[PDB]
């Protein structure tokens, strides 16, 4: 039953339920313990929608992961065989594209709920009080607006090129093309969805990194986690692209 | 209440010449959801009403001379007359609509010599 | 549009006044707001208050109390009400005219104005 | 032309049309009637996205409620045969799960699309401005914050499994599976779908049941009509599950 | 590298590319230029939700643009061969029709993010404090609200009958249908498409046409230009329906 | 503040008679939200306080009699009783929760003849 | 629910004083807002101010500087204080209530009223 | 404005001792949205310009003994001083800033023993 | 950051005086509030008002009309105009800072305090 998905949603699991905890612990658990605070709203949400684009990015940064372990082993010995835990990971490179995409669509419908909440409704009013109490004209903030333009829009056509990679999935629609077209989008446009979907993420902690009070006692911040693995993906993805 | 405050209060000067009037404001009357200037100059000739000159401290009235040209931005607003004529001698005022309530300036009375 | 202000032009201190503001040629509830301004005779000019084409109102905070704008959609008219006029109160009252808020770009400026009445206390 | 489309796409336009005459009279014609109010404007929107999420919980629905009444007459005669408006109506329990998905991205979208209105505008700068007029600091009301965080979150992961189950439907990817794996996701994680999507409605109305104002004139509201039938198939279903 | 999409990418990046520098000249260069104003955080979304909607509806139009073309030329020679232009023509219309939802579904997602970003918060905080300090109850505006639930519920409906023809155009689905089936969708479904989709173009542009502030130099608003082709297709198609 | 203005003064009446009291309000009572009028009517018998009759100018509040029937929208409002009994000797109210301030109309004295 | 309305009975002018409103069957706090509203001899109603079941409070305008609207949740009382009493502030003083404020159709209307107390200056 | 009321107007201790001093508020001073109270503890030295000492209710300044610790939510705080040592001879204020205008307490001298 | 109230020591009666907050080492319109709060002689403390970082000011409703707090972002300076003072204008009045309004934490606290001028009328 499903013998090519054992490996990916095992590992999907993983992630989801350590960055779960993670998460729980950070934007929950500390708050309830020092300075008693529920915050017990947060949960469904704004704690899951800090599950779906971890596990999503994650699992898109471990299809190109041996893509560029492949290439450096084959040249620490110059040529030709993979070892056997390399090779079953090269085969489930089709199932970790799916699960990362199918985590990317929740990821992204969360996100467009977020105006719809009722938590929203009633931040808006307090600080639409707020604002006459104080007799603060034009809230407006110039580089708070450039930080939530971009990387939506990066989101979003990082999602778009994401769906031409499932798409290209279906079997009648892989079974039409040749390996020189299908290669061309699995790799070339695949690794430009990686590659926005981590600005998507910088983008969003515009000014995040330097602040402490991110670190709720010593953890970082869940996004820091999140694009260390890509980063990684693409900067030895730039060095293999160098002369070499 | 953005106090209005305007530099010369009385200055001369001759036909067909160059004047500048400005107008240094308490805030800033420059919204940054829009960038536009909310402030407009009036002009009222003798023992008339105040007629609208330029709006936004930019754009001028539909039926106004061309010699008029309202600079600035932020809290310091200049209007300027390209080519002063005989007819151009009135009481020039600057007020602001950023909010609520409207405050005019002092008045800058324009002296033919 | 042709406006024309009305009123008293001699007062008693301690009094209450009433001006008026018959507009003609126009609607004075479709798409404009209308002032009211005083000029003192130092000629400094003073925004007293408005009154929106749906019958809200605001007035300059420093008169809040002793003020109230009324007006009579019937006959395209306004009222100005000073409960308690005193000496500082003698000015020409203008009503001028100003496109209403927009969403887009608010507070369009006051372009149209009366030839004004003189008030005397 | 579409002979297996046919009773399925009859019985939508029945429950669409029938629900939307029942809930343009509570919603509409009734406020017209007496003491007249317009509300004509919430026809397009408000109305058609009460219609949407009937039909497509009521058609999910339908795909189950064939398996519990064949498994009730297979013990209520012993042994083998079925009647044929019976068999007729197991074959086209296919067309039913994908209506009832078409109609699950529709409620999606339409749902996604309430703060993008401008009655939502208009609404939000009028309960700023009677916030404001009264004095009232922190608008907050934590009951009602629990109300949607959960059952937004709910319907989310309920569209979810529903397009595992539409995405199983492509006749390429559903002739690529064991019998086996094909009925674990049809019947396994599909009647989760219809566990989610009925616990979608009834966290939405929290305390909707007990007020009288839902009553228009006698009629009970549209939600209680729709969760009506998966409720039934959801019990019966565990009743079965007993054992017996 | 794929033959069949040369010509569509080609015609898409011209008609995109066009309308990228035509709309961001009437949005940010004219106000830069004549009474300096940056207006520069609209390009990341409220420009490329300009060029999004007219690539999708003008690749829509060209869809069925030369079923009205092979018509009148039918008619004008009476019988039968077309032209090599027209012929190579036709055969990229599944290549059209799948770029001009490609391009919907990113429009829809770009509009559906409109109450998420940060500049429509700051600007529901101005208006309810430019509210209040003019004391005006009831911001309700009675035609506006009546504008956007319309062509916000068209558009969905519109981009609902565009994912039958894309779901038709999987080869697994597309072989799996009678031609009179597929052509009854590709055809007869197709074209009401196009009709909601310039239909709501047009409820947005309720009171624009007689608008002169939308003429920036001399320039018409963008959406003009978009609902030309459709308009002249859909004429035609009708005039084509009359007996003859 | 909202002006509330009844017509009729004082009214007389004799037992079993319709009888109708107009409120001209100042500005509109209508939230165009959702159109219902927010005005109320009471009616204060003489040493009594006073207690609802009609709330959104057109529902009657719970144990009023069906004689009650306030009509209008917009800003002219109307309270008319269909028989006038002996026990609807008192001072009609007319108050508008628009907003705030709350304001009451001048009161309608009903004198049964 | 039974309300009672408690107070001197004369005070005397340019002085301070302090009604009550012991609200008796019902929590203060619940779901109801409480208002306060006085009638002059000449059969004339005015609201003085209200206050919400969660201490936020909004008053009349005219007299919003020589007023405050308390609370005692303890037993369910209500304080009206009317820092510089004059001879125009003798009426009968009612606090009636209403049902607080709703996002679908906001304020209801003050249905219930005390048989209210007389102030004399 | 939120009436802030201090319970011991004036309380004497010794060197070396548990002390606790109180806030009533009017209304709670918690923001639900964010479930932190908003009142602050102030210290004045005679003769000099008050520092503040806990803000939000339980978090200390950075630069304050660890003897001081405030607790309590909603309209009852407390600020409690482990240890009194001789240089916490001063005067206590609580002050909320939950909106405006900002009040303080009536103030709550030491007075070491 | 080091700030220094001054302004005259003694002024008559309904008169207006005119303070002042210069604040040195720091900008006044970069990310901080400053507020004007007086002190009683019976040490009852009482927050006048406030002037965002940019220009926006809030004063005590008690006293919101004889009041007025400007700057001069020239060279860091704040101003407490009282119109019309009195015999209970006397009193000591620092100006004290905060930090600005944020929408995850509002209103934190005023933490910094200058060393306060007195004022005898
Ligand atoms: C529909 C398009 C998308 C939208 C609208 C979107 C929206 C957002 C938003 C609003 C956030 C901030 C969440 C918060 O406020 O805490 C966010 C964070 C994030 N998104 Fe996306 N996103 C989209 C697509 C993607 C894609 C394609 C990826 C990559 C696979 C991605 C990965 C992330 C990551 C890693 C974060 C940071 C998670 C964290 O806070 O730790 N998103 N997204
Ligand atoms: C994208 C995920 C979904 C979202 C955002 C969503 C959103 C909503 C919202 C906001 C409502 C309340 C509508 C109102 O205000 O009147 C609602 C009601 C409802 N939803 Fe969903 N929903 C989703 C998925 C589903 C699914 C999968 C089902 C089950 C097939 C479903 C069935 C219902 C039902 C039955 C109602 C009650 C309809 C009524 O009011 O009578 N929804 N949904
Ligand atoms: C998910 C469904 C859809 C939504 C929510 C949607 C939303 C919108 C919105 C909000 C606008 C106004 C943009 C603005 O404010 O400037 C708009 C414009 C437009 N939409 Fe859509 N739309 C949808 C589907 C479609 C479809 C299917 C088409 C046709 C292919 C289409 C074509 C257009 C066009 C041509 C415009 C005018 C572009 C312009 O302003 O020049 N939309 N849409
Ligand atoms: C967020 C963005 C989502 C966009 C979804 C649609 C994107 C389509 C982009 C093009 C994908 C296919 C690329 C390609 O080369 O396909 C060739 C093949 C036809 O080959 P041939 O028959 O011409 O030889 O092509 C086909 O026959 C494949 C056609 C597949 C169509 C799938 C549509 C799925 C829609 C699901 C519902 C979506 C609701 C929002
Ligand atoms: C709201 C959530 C939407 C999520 C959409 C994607 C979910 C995919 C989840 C997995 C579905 C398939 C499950 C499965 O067992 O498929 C096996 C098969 C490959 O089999 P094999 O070749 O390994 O033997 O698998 C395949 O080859 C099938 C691949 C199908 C991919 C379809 C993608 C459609 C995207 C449409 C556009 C969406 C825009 C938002
Ligand atoms: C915005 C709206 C999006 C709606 C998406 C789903 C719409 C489905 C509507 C029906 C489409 C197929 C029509 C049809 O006649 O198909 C027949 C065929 C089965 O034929 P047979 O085996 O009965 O002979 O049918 C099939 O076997 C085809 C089944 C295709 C299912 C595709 C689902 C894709 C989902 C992608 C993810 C979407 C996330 C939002």
């Amino acid at each position: 039953l499903f013998p090519q998905w054992h490996l990916p949603i095992k590992i999907a699991a993983i992630i989801a339920s350590l960055t779960f905890l993670y998460t729980l612990l950070r934007e929950v658990i500390h708050p309830l313990a020092t300075s008693h605070q529920q915050y017990f709203y947060k949960i469904p949400i704004l704690v899951i929608n800090k599950v779906l684009p971890m596990v999503s990015i994650t699992l898109l940064a471990l299809v190109y992961l041996p893509g560029v372990i492949a290439a450096i082993v084959q040249l620490h010995n110059g040529t030709k065989k993979f070892p056997h835990w390399l090779d079953k990971w090269m085969l489930t490179r089709k199932q970790f594209g799916l699960l990362s995409f199918f985590f990317a669509v929740l990821h992204a419908i969360y996100s467009l709920s977020y105006p719809m909440r009722r938590s929203y409704r009633y931040k808006l009013l307090n600080w639409a009080y707020q604002q006459v109490q104080q007799n603060k004209e034009d809230a407006w903030i110039e580089h708070d607006v450039w930080r939530m333009e971009i990387y939506v829009s990066l989101g979003i056509v990082g999602l778009a090129i994401l769906a031409l990679l499932a798409v290209t999935s279906i079997p009648s629609v892989s079974d039409s093309l040749t390996w020189r077209e299908f290669h061309y989008i699995q790799s070339k446009l695949g690794i430009v969805s990686l590659l926005l979907g981590t600005i998507h993420a910088l983008i969003f902690a515009w000014n995040k990194w330097i602040d402490i009070k991110q670190f709720v006692w010593y953890t970082p911040p869940t996004f820091m986690i999140a694009v260390f693995l890509p980063i990684v993906v693409l900067i030895f993805k730039s060095i293999l692209f160098l002369p070499c | 209440d953005i106090v209005m405050s305007q530099s010369p209060s009385s200055l001369a000067v001759s036909v067909g010449e160059k004047v500048t009037m400005s107008c240094k404001s308490s805030q800033s009357l420059l919204y940054r959801s829009n960038q536009k200037n909310y402030l407009a100059w009036y002009q009222q000739k003798p023992g008339q009403s105040p007629k609208l000159l330029i709006y936004w401290a930019s754009t001028r009235e539909s039926g106004v001379p061309d010699r008029f040209t309202g600079s600035g931005s932020g809290t310091d607003f200049t209007l300027t007359i390209s080519s002063v004529k005989a007819e151009d001698l009135a009481v020039y005022y600057c007020q602001q609509y950023y909010n609520y309530p409207r405050t005019f300036g002092g008045g800058t009375k324009l002296e033919i010599k | 549009v042709q406006v024309q202000e009305s009123g008293p032009g001699l007062v008693k201190p301690s009094q209450s006044l009433s001006l008026t503001c018959t507009v003609t040629g126009y609607s004075i509830t479709s798409d404009y707001a209308w002032n009211w301004i005083r000029q003192f005779p130092g000629n400094k000019l003073e925004w007293m208050g408005y009154i929106s084409n749906s019958g809200s109102t605001s007035y300059n905070p420093s008169l809040k109390s002793r003020i109230s704008i009324t007006r009579d959609t019937s006959k395209n008219q306004f009222f100005l009400q000073l409960i308690s006029v005193t000496t500082e109160d003698t000015a020409t009252y203008y009503c001028a005219r100003e496109r209403n808020y927009d969403y887009d770009d608010y507070y369009y400026a006051m372009d149209y104005w009366g030839q004004g009445t003189t008030l005397t206390v």
